[PDB]
């Protein structure tokens, strides 16, 4: 079994602007993390990682 | 990059890793500055630093940072406060086609775009090279106190 | 009758040995003043680092020595002496090896933003100093009453 | 009648490849053991850093190679073997690229405080080694049972 990991950055002004204009930004960056994890899982099935065996 | 990938790898002017970064928030712009590209420090007025795009005979200071609240036009305009990555690991702009040797000191020219490696002192090339639009993007390991302005 | 009046006064910018900004910084608080007293806004030297216990024996700068760090301002550890704050023989010291500080200065001209910081035998900044350091300037240049101050940038050495 | 007794024993100070201080350190994951085994207290080399993905392939030091970082002791990632703790092939390694760590040493005399660190072809510290590093000593010098240990200050490459 293995482990995967990402991260993202946000400020206070961006949070307030997202909550005031009706278009949040936190969710749009959180979805990218799930999509990246899915892509990494896809790459490890049809292709392999020779250093990772 | 490009097709066969769900996500584009990276975009210029954004941090790559979360490892000991430093961002200056007290800065003012003199001209139009694009994300990426090194900047100079023309002078200091009452604490804040007046930064410009890199020119001839100037020591680079940091790489411009991308914020989605401050700049709503895709670039940093004149007379606007901006964030500069004084220290950390950021994606920069380059005019190259092949990745240089690992841990090689990069050189800057034109409007802060990387022209080549094989330098003597300065920042170093981390592991990263991606294609963007028509061109490539290089990863730069910014370190504070790296470039010392020459004495007159 | 009479015309009322209202005035305005601005506070100073900094004091000697005070941390300037909240950037990346690092104080080493496991050091001992081996001999003599150390001023707050001055550099120090490492006489000897213990092998087992781990305390470092710091001192004041002298002729032909490499500086290590700058003492900082603390209202509890420091002891007032000669109308100033000071660290005495024995006890623990706060020396910062990375960050921005307001050092004491002996120069009379504003330096450039970059450049290299130069110190005299005492440990205070001097433009035409003899002890070369790798530290650079930060831009600040002020004066508290009759005391000159300059801002410098440090890194681990 | 009889006289009571009381005894005392002290613990050791270090263990190979163990973080020594709480100062600013940077531990880099996402590294893979390309070939062979890597000891906890030995330096490593970067065989290749992938461009698109980001993983860095890590091996053991050989002749004429630039050191990168020191392996870090962990109770989960590491695998116990040879009556010791090692990192097996095809597994993630915690590499410390900055900070203070306890290394494995082959020397016999205590080093100076500020001076360059010289490694040998094996990746362990040696007073007169051939491979040259940019790291500097920190002062600590102890021994765990029959194993010699030394403390070093790591700088980012």
């Amino acid at each position: 079994v293995f482990r995967l990991g990402n991260a993202y950055l946000i400020s206070i002004d961006e949070i307030k602007a997202g909550q005031a204009t009706g278009r949040p930004l936190s969710t749009r960056k959180a979805s990218a993390c799930q999509l990246a994890h899915d892509q990494l899982v896809n790459r490890l099935v049809f292709k392999g990682s020779a250093p990772h065996k | 990059a490009y097709e066969n990938l769900m996500l584009r790898p990276a975009c210029p002017g954004n941090l790559s890793d979360t490892s000991t970064y430093n961002i200056d928030g007290a800065c003012v712009a003199q001209g139009d500055i694009e994300f990426g590209s090194a900047v100079q420090v023309v002078g200091i007025v009452d604490g804040v630093k007046v930064v410009t795009a890199l020119s001839d005979g100037g020591t680079p200071y940091g790489i411009a940072f991308r914020s989605q609240y401050e700049h709503l036009s895709g670039k940093i305009l004149d007379g606007e406060v901006c964030n500069v990555v004084s220290h950390g690991r950021v994606w920069a702009l380059t005019s190259l086609d092949e990745a240089p040797s690992l841990f090689s000191k990069l050189q800057f020219g034109s409007g802060g775009v990387v022209t080549g490696g094989s330098g003597y002192a300065g920042w170093t090339f981390a592991g990263g090279f991606v294609k963007h639009e028509d061109g490539y993007i290089i990863e730069v390991r910014v370190k504070q106190n790296a470039f010392i302005v020459p004495p007159p | 009758a009479q015309i009322n009046a209202s005035y305005q006064r601005d506070m100073a910018i900094a004091l000697p040995g005070m941390v300037a900004d909240t950037s990346k910084y690092n104080i080493d608080g496991a050091c001992v003043v081996n001999e003599g007293d150390v001023l707050v806004g001055a550099a120090v030297q490492v006489v000897q680092a213990q092998a087992v216990d781990g305390h470092k024996l710091v001192k004041a700068l002298t002729t032909g020595t490499t500086p290590y760090g700058v003492a900082i301002r603390s209202h509890w550890q420091t002891v007032n002496a000669q109308n100033q704050m000071i660290y005495e023989d024995g006890g623990a010291i706060n020396v910062m090896t990375s960050g921005r500080v307001w050092m004491l200065s002996k120069s009379t001209e504003a330096p450039t933003f970059g450049s290299a910081v130069k110190l005299d035998v005492d440990g205070q900044e001097k433009s035409d100093g003899t002890i070369e350091t790798t530290w650079t300037y930060a831009g600040g240049w002020t004066k508290y009453k009759d005391i000159q101050l300059v801002e410098v940038q440090l890194h681990q050495l």
